[PDB]
C-alpha cells in the first residue's frame, strides 16, 4: 500500500504498507532507508499520537495518506 | 495583554466541562499558581490513590511549557522525590494549542502505560523491567501509605 | 666518605687535585661514578631524612657540587653517571630518593618536617609572630634556590649534550606527574611539592636573559615550536586551543626543522608553571577544608567514654595520630602561604608571565611585530594557525596562578608596571573568538578581570584601573568584547551566571571611573543599536527567575536546618543551596545596579516596543515579591552573608521606574501589565522605605507616588475600554492569544488566522506551525485585509454607543 | 567531537568523543585523566543521570555540550 | 646493524636492521616486539618525519644511531 511520510526539513519517502501491518511494520520499512530506531518511530499525525505498539488497522490511513516522520529527543 | 485572558478561557471551559477523574483549579487568587486533583486508573496499582499538582504557569505561559510537579510522594519511575515529571510534551514536544485539561490527560496516561525508557529513577525501572509481583506491589503500599 | 661529608672546608683543598688528577688522566668518569652514588647513598640511609632542618648537613652537599660544577671538563661529562637518569619503570614518588639530582633539588621549606619543625610548636601565634618564622627561612630558602642555580647553568653550558640531557632529565618527570591537577591526586604516588616547586623557579630564571624588558631577544624563541611534533614534552592528550586531534594530527603531517634549545627550555617552564605549582596551588586551597573536616571527625568522638578494654585503646589511640594529622595540615597550610606571601621569589613568576604574554601576542600577530607594533584587533577554520594548534596550559597556568595568588596582600601582581602586557592578551582572548572556543577557559579569564578591577577596603581603584585607563589597545575594545562575551555565556546550568557575576562588577566599575568608556557607551547604544539590544534583552530575561530561586533555596536551606532541629548528604546540599541562592540573592543586585545606572543616561534606548512589555513585567513580578508577604515572611539568619538586603535592592528597583518616568510608553506598559500590578504596591513601598531613614527621599518618594497615580488614571482608563466591549463573536478572537487581532495573518499550512505579532512570538521560538507541526517561516504568512475590515466594522459597532 | 567535563573543584577538562561510544567509555578515560575508577564517578546531564548501558546516541545531540561530575563516593555517615 | 630508538616515555629499545630495509618493515620489527600497529607509529631521525618506502641508507642513518618514535596522537 502506498502511504506517505514526511520528514521536518521537507524530505518524504515512497514505501509500501499493507492493511494489517503494523505501526512498526509501518517502521520496518522506515529503517530500510535511513536506519532508524523503532523507539524513535515517531508520528505526528493530526495533532495526536500514533502509537508503536498497536496494528495499522486502528489509525485510519488511507490510500496516500501523509504521515509526519520527525526523530525522537527523549529522556528526561 | 499576552498571559491573562488566555489563563481565564481555558479556566472557564473546565468550569464549563470538568474532568471525570480530575479536576483542577487556581490556589485562591493567585492566577499563576494553580493545584490540580487527579485519581487513578482502575487498570493500575494506582487506583485507590488521589494526588495533588504544585502548578506554575511562566510568565510566557503561551508559549512556554508550564512547570508543574506533584505533592503527593508515589512509587513511580517517572517521578522523582522532587514529583518532577519526566514527560515528553512538557518540554520540546510542546504546542502553544494544547489545552492544560489535554496535558492532564497525558498525566494519568503516563501513570496507565509507565513509559519506562526515560528512567527518572534507575531502581524502579530496573524493577518494571524485571519483577511486575514487586512493583505492583509497592506502589499500592505506598499508595496506603501517602495516597489516601 | 662521612668525614669527608663533615669536615667539607678542610677537604675542599686536598681532594680539588684528586679531582684535577683525573681530568689530565681521562679518567674522570671513574670515581664519579664512585662519589655521587655513595654520595646518594650516605644521603638515603644513613641520614633518615636529608632535609632543611640539618642546617649542617645539606650546606656541606651543596658546596660538594660547586667543588664540581666549576670544572668545565667534568661539568661537559657531568651527565654519565650511574643512575644520572631515571628509571622507565620508574615509580613518580621516586625521582627525588634515587637520582643523582634528586635530593638536592628538594631541598625546600614547604617539607611536612620542615612545617613540624617550625609551626607545631604554637598554633595561635600571632600574624606579627607569623612573618618572623617566613623570613628565618625565606632569606635562608634564597641560599638553597641560587646555590642550585650556579649548578644547573654549567650544567647547561657545559656540552651540546648535557643541554639536551637536562630537557630529558625534565621531561621524565613532568609527565609522570599530569596527576598533581587532579581534583584528589595520589599525593604519596606522584612527586611532591618542594620538588616541583624549586624546579619551576630554575627555568624561569632561565628565561631572565631573553624575557629583558627591551624585548628584542624575543624572536629567539620559535614561535613555529608545536607545528613539528615534540620529542621532549608529552603531547598526547594535551588539550589543544582551537583545534581538535584530527585536524591537528593532519596539521603535523601537512607541512611535515631542528630543535633549539631556547624554544625548548620556555615551553617546558610553563607545563611546571601548569603541572607544577598549578597543582600545588590547589593544593593549599582546599586546606581551609581539609581542617575543617578534620575537626568535626575527633569532636564527635570525643565525648566517647572509652570502657570495652580492645576498643578503649583502639578509640584513644584513633585521636592520638589524628592529633599529629592535624599537626601536619595546620603546619602546611602555615607554610605555604609564607612561599607565595615571599614577594621576592613570587615577582620573578609573574615577571614571567606578561613577558610570555608578550610573546603569545606576537604569536597571534600576523606580522609577529607585536612588541614594537601595536595588534590590529566557522570560529576553527578562521583561527590563526599556529595559535589555533597549541595547547592550552600555556594559558590556564598563569591564569591560576593569577586567580590564587591574588588574595595576598602582599601581591606581587600589584604595583608591577609591566603588568599591561598580560591584560592585552586577556582582551585580545575575549575580542576575537576565533582564538579559543573552549568557554569555561575564557571564564576563568573574566572571573579575574573582576579581580583586577575589585575596589579595595579603602575604595581605591582597582589594580588594574591604571591599567584600563592607559592601555590603547584595551579601551579601543573591552567594552564590545564584554558585551558580546555576555550574550555567548548562554552555552541545571548553574555556573552560567557566575560568569555573569564576574561581568557586571566589570561593567559597573568602568562606568563610574573611566569617562571614555561611558562615552563609548552610549555611541553603541546609539550607533550600535541591534547590538547593545541583545545585551539589554539578556540581562533582563535572566533577572525574571533569579529572584524566584533566591526564595526557593533560602526556604530550603531553612528546611534542611529545621530537619537538623529534630545525613550529611542534606549539609553536602546546605552548601549547594548557600552559594546558589548567594548567586541568586548576589547576581540579581548586581543585575538591578546596571539597570540603575543606564537608564539614567540612556533612557531612549529602553523604551523601544520589544522590551517596554517585556520589562515592565519583570519590574512589578520583581516588586511583588520584595513589599509582599514572601521575602518578608522569609527571615534569613545573618542577611549579610547571602548579601539578600531587599531594602538595599529596593532602592535601585524604585529608581528605574524613576529614571523611566518621563518615557509615555513605559508608563503604559506598566499599567498594561495585570499580572503584577497593583497601586497599593508601591504604597507599601513607601513605609517600607520609611523604615529604613534617610534610604529614600519624600521628593523621592513624592516622584513616586506621582507615577503610581499617574499609572493608575491610566489603567482606570484602560479597562475603560475594557468595559465597552464585553461579548464578542468568537471568530474574531485570536485562537492562541483569545483576544481581537490588530493585525490578523492567515496561516499557510493550518488555514487559520492569527495575529502577525502572535506567531513572530511563536517564530522567534520554533520555525514550525502550532496547529499542524508543518514547517513555517514569516515569509509564509499571507495578511487578512478582509477580516479586519471587519474588524474595522465591528469595533465601530459599540462606538456607535460608547 | 569533542565534549566538556565539569568537576564541583571549578575544574573543566575537555573530552573528544564518538556518539557510538558507551558512558562506560567515557567513564574509562576520565578514568585515567581523574585517577577515579568509574564505579564512583556519577554523571548528570540536563538533570537526568545517565545509564551504563547507554552510549552517547542515547542523550541530546550536539557538540561542544558540557556534562556534569557529581562525585558518590564509596562510603558514608 | 643494531639501532637504538627512544619513546616518549623513554623506552630504549635495540633492533637488528639492515641499511636498504623499508621502514614499515622496520616498523613491523616496532610491531614485532611492542605490538604496536604501524599506521599508529612515527618515526623521527635527525629532527625529520620519515618515509616508509624509503631505506636506511637513503636517510643516511649510521648504525646504533638514536631514533625517535612518536606514537601519533589516538582519539577518543
Amino acid at each position: 500500500m502506498q502511504i506517505f511520510v514526511k520528514t521536518l526539513t521537507g524530505k518524504t519517502i515512497t514505501l509500501e504498507v499493507e492493511p494489517s501491518d503494523t505501526i512498526e511494520n509501518v517502521k520496518a520499512k522506515i529503517q530500510d532507508k535511513e536506519g532508524i530506531p523503532p523507539d524513535q518511530q515517531r508520528l505526528i499525525f493530526a495533532g495526536k499520537q500514533l502509537e508503536d505498539g498497536r496494528t495499522l488497522s486502528d489509525y485510519n490511513i488511507q490510500k496516500e495518506s501523509t504521515l509526519h516522520l520527525v526523530l525522537r529527543l527523549r529522556g528526561g | 495583554m499576552s498571559s491573562s485572558k488566555r489563563i481565564a478561557k481555558e479556566l472557564s471551559d473546565l468550569e464549563r466541562d470538568p474532568p471525570t477523574s480530575s479536576s483542577a483549579g487556581p490556589v485562591g487568587d493567585d492566577l499563576y499558581h494553580w493545584q490540580a486533583s487527579i485519581m487513578g486508573p482502575a487498570d493500575s496499582p494506582y487506583a485507590g490513590g488521589v494526588f495533588f499538582l504544585s502548578i506554575h504557569f511562566p510568565t510566557d505561559y503561551p508559549f512556554k511549557p508550564p512547570k508543574i510537579s506533584f505533592t503527593t510522594k508515589i512509587y513511580h519511575p517517572n517521578i522523582n522525590a522532587n514529583g518532577n515529571i519526566c514527560l515528553d510534551i512538557l518540554k520540546d514536544q510542546w504546542s502553544p494549542a494544547l489545552t492544560l485539561s489535554k496535558v492532564l490527560l497525558s498525566i494519568s496516561s503516563l501513570l496507565t502505560d509507565a513509559n519506562p525508557d526515560d528512567p527518572l529513577v534507575p531502581e524502579i525501572a530496573h524493577i518494571y523491567k524485571t519483577d511486575r509481583p514487586k512493583y505492583e506491589a509497592t506502589a499500592r503500599e505506598w499508595t496506603k501509605k501517602y495516597a489516601v | 666518605i662521612t668525614g669527608i661529608v663533615s669536615n667539607v672546608n678542610s677537604y675542599t683543598d686536598f681532594l680539588s687535585q684528586i679531582i684535577q688528577r683525573a681530568i689530565l688522566e681521562g679518567t674522570a668518569l671513574d670515581l664519579l661514578n664512585a662519589v655521587f652514588p655513595t654520595l646518594l647513598e650516605y644521603c638515603n640511609k644513613h641520614v633518615s631524612h636529608f632535609d632543611l632542618n640539618e642546617s649542617v648537613i645539606y650546606n656541606n652537599v651543596l658546596t660538594i657540587f660547586e667543588l664540581f660544577v666549576t670544572f668545565k671538563p667534568i661539568a661537559e661529562i657531568f651527565t654519565k653517571i650511574d643512575g644520572f637518569f631515571a628509571d622507565y619503570s620508574c615509580k613518580p614518588q621516586d625521582f627525588e630518593r634515587k637520582t643523582i639530582l634528586g635530593p638536592i633539588l628538594s631541598l625546600s621549606p614547604i617539607e611536612a618536617a620542615v612545617a613540624i619543625r617550625n609551626y607545631g610548636d604554637n598554633l595561635l601565634r600571632s600574624k606579627q609572630q607569623t612573618a618572623m618564622i617566613h623570613e628565618s627561612l625565606q632569606a635562608e630558602h634564597k641560599v638553597v634556590i641560587d646555590r642550585l642555580f650556579f649548578i644547573v647553568d654549567k650544567l647547561v653550558r657545559g656540552s651540546l649534550n648535557s643541554r639536551t640531557d637536562m630537557i630529558s632529565y625534565f621531561a621524565h618527570i613532568a609527565n609522570k606527574n599530569h596527576l598533581r591537577r587532579a581534583d584528589h591526586p595520589p599525593f604519596k604516588e606522584l612527586s611532591s611539592n618542594g620538588f616541583m616547586s624549586n624546579i619551576t623557579l630554575l627555568l624561569v630564571r632561565f628565561s631572565q636573559p631573553f624575557l629583558d624588558i627591551s624585548y628584542k631577544k624575543i624572536d629567539k624563541i620559535d614561535a613555529n615550536y608545536f607545528n613539528n611534533p615534540s620529542l621532549f614534552i608529552d603531547l598526547s592528550g594535551e588539550t589543544r586551543l582551537n583545534s581538535d586531534f584530527k585536524e591537528a594530527d593532519a596539521f603535523y603531517d601537512k607541512n611535515r626543522s631542528k630543535p633549539n634549545f631556547i624554544s625548548d627550555c620556555f615551553f617546558l617552564t610553563l607545563t611546571y608553571l601548569h603541572y607544577g605549582l598549578g597543582g600545588t596551588l590547589s593544593f593549599e586551597e582546599k586546606m581551609g577544608s581539609e581542617i575543617k573536616a578534620l575537626k568535626e571527625e575527633i569532636e564527635k568522638v570525643k565525648k566517647i567514654a572509652a570502657n570495652h578494654d580492645v576498643f578503649a585503646r583502639f578509640i584513644t589511640a584513633q585521636l592520638s595520630k589524628m592529633e599529629k594529622a592535624l599537626k601536619t595540615t595546620e603546619s602546611l597550610r602555615f607554610a605555604l602561604q609564607g612561599f607565595f606571601a615571599h614577594r621576592s621569589l613570587q615577582l620573578e613568576v609573574f615577571d614571567f608571565i606578561c613577558g610570555a604574554s608578550t610573546f603569545l601576542i606576537r604569536v597571534v600577530d600576523p606580522e609577529h611585530e607585536f612588541p614594537f607594533k601595536q595588534i590590529k584587533l566557522f570560529l576553527r577554520a578562521h583561527a590563526p594557525v599556529p595559535f589555533k594548534y597549541y595547547p592550552e596550559f600555556v594559558v590556564e597556568g598563569p591564569v591560576n596562578y593569577s586567580l590564587y595568588i591574588s588574595k595576598y596582600q602582599t601581591s606581587p601582581i600589584f604595583r608591577n608596571p609591566r603588568l599591561g602586557s598580560f591584560v592585552e592578551f586577556t582582551t585580545m582572548v575575549l575580542r576575537c573568538p576565533e582564538l579559543v572556543s573552549n568557554p569555561h577557559l575564557k571564564g576563568k579569564l573574566v572571573q579575574l578581570l573582576s579581580v583586577g578591577a575589585m575596589p579595595l577596603t579603602d575604595n581605591s581603584p582597582g589594580f588594574m584601573m591604571d591599567i584600563f585607563e592607559h592601555d590603547e589597545l584595551v579601551n579601543k575594545n573591552l567594552l564590545y568584547a564584554l558585551l558580546d562575551f555576555y550574550v555567548i555565556v548562554e552555552k541545571q546550568f548553574y555556573d552560567k551566571f557566575n560568569s555573569r557575576y564576574s561581568i557586571s562588577i566589570i561593567l559597573e566599575e568602568l562606568y563610574y571611573k573611566i569617562p571614555s568608556y561611558k562615552n563609548q557607551l552610549i555611541w553603541q547604544s546609539q550607533n550600535n543599536a541591534d547590538f547593545f539590544v541583545r545585551f539589554v534583552a539578556r540581562m533582563l530575561n535572566d533577572l525574571t527567575f533569579l529572584l524566584d530561586e533566591g526564595l526557593s533555596n533560602l526556604a530550603e536551606v531553612h528546611n534542611i536546618q529545621n530537619e537538623l532541629d529534630n545525613d550529611k548528604e542534606l549539609q553536602t546540599r546546605l552548601a549547594s543551596a548557600s552559594r546558589q541562592a548567594k548567586s541568586s540573592c548576589g547576581l540579581a543586585d548586581k543585575s538591578m545596579k546596571l539597570f540603575e545606572i543606564y537608564s539614567k543616561d540612556i533612557p531612549a534606548a529602553f523604551v523601544t516596543p520589544e522590551i517596554v512589555y517585556r520589562l515592565a513585567s519583570m519590574l512589578n513580578y520583581n516588586l511583588e515579591s520584595l513589599v509582599g508577604p514572601k521575602c518578608g515572611e522569609l527571615k534569613v539568619k545573618d542577611p549579610q552573608s547571602y548579601s539578600f538586603n531587599p531594602k538595599d535592592l529596593l532602592k535601585a528597583l524604585t529608581t528605574v521606574y524613576i529614571n523611566l518616568s518621563e518615557q509615555s510608553e513605559f508608563i503604559s506598559a506598566v499599567a498594561k501589565d495585570e499580572r503584577s500590578f497593583n497601586r497599593n504596591l508601591f504604597v507599601r513601598a513607601v513605609d517600607i522605605l520609611g523604615r529604613k531613614t534617610g534610604l529614600a527621599s519624600p521628593e523621592f518618594i513624592e516622584k513616586l507616588l506621582n507615577f503610581a497615580n499617574k499609572a493608575e488614571e491610566q489603567r482606570k482608563a484602560d479597562e475603560e475600554e475594557d468595559l465597552e466591549y464585553g461579548d464578542v463573536p468568537d471568530e474574531f478572537l485570536d485562537p492562541l492569544m483569545y483576544t481581537i487581532m490588530k493585525d490578523p495573518v492567515i496561516l499557510p499550512a493550518s488555514k487559520m488566522n492569527i495575529d502577525r505579532s502572535t506567531i513572530k512570538a511563536h517564530l522567534l521560538s520554533d520555525s514550525t506551525d502550532p496547529f499542524n507541526r508543518m514547517p513555517l517561516k514569516l515569509e509564509d504568512v499571507t495578511p487578512n485585509e478582509e477580516l479586519r475590515q471587519k474588524i474595522l466594522c465591528f469595533k465601530k459597532q459599540k462606538k456607535e454607543e460608547a
